[PDB]
């Protein structure tokens, strides 16, 4: 998998492709259609981090993600784009309410 | 919201642009945007006589923890009204407390407290919240906090 979790308005935003920046995270489409047809997406690249991951956990509320890679953890203020946080891991919880880990 | 994107060097408003809500922030409304902190028209009487119509009291009784103070950071400061009828000051210890504190409450009446805190050894008090207002007595009980 790549590394991506969705916001329920309806856009996962997942990161990379495969071995693609990070860059490239959107998707809030904009359209409908039949249960066995194909869709639609939208082009805005956001990131062009630099850490590969493969873990995307959305904050409870989508909001935060906490991403690991490299070993360490960028969290990202997301819509921000901003570097929610930082660190080395090992191992993870969020503390689901959605405001510790 | 309808979100709409920017060109910040020269833009484009459009008619079209679409929503995503996000989740804003609680307001709680206080007792104390609606106050005037005070001291009494006519404390002797009123004091009782807030009383007479209105009253409603809480007692605790105090056993693992013998201080006014946890109290006394959501009282002096949750309700924003004058510890007193000079029955406030304490130093940095002081054997018993009263507060019997003051201000009006919005729609014309008013909110009165008296904090009879008793210091045996254990604390047991007396909080009073008297009104000119019906609504304050009981919330001046949970508002303090």
């Amino acid at each position: 998998e790549p590394a991506m979790s969705m916001d329920a308005n309806g856009k996962i935003i997942w990161a990379k492709h495969s071995e693609v920046q990070q860059a490239n995270l959107k998707a809030m489409g904009d359209t409908e259609i039949k249960d066995g047809e194909r869709l639609p997406l939208a082009v805005k690249d956001m990131g062009s981090c630099e850490i590969y991951p493969q873990t995307i956990q959305h904050n409870p509320n989508g909001r935060f993600v906490v991403v690991c890679g490299d070993g360490e953890y960028i969290i990202y203020t997301a819509m921000a784009l901003r570097n929610k946080s930082f660190g080395s891991a090992q191992e993870f919880a969020w503390a689901h309410d959605s405001s510790e880990y | 919201f309808t979100v709409k994107d920017c060109d910040p060097n020269t833009g484009e408003i459009d008619e079209e642009g679409y929503e995503d809500e996000y989740v804003l922030e609680d307001l709680e409304v206080t007792v104390a945007d609606h106050i005037q902190k005070v001291m009494k028209v006519n404390f002797e009487a009123a004091w009782d006589e807030v009383g007479d119509e209105f009253e409603k009291e809480e007692t605790f009784t105090l056993s693992t923890i013998k201080t006014l103070e946890e109290a006394v950071g959501n009282i002096v400061k949750f309700l924003g009204m004058h510890p007193c009828e000079r029955s406030d000051k304490v130093p940095e210890n002081k054997n018993t407390h009263t507060l019997l504190l003051a201000g009006v409450f919005r729609g014309g009446h008013d909110i009165l407290v008296r904090s009879r805190l008793l210091l045996l050894d254990t604390v047991t008090m007396q909080v009073t919240a008297r009104s000119s207002e019906e609504l304050p007595v009981d919330i001046i009980l949970a508002s303090v906090g």
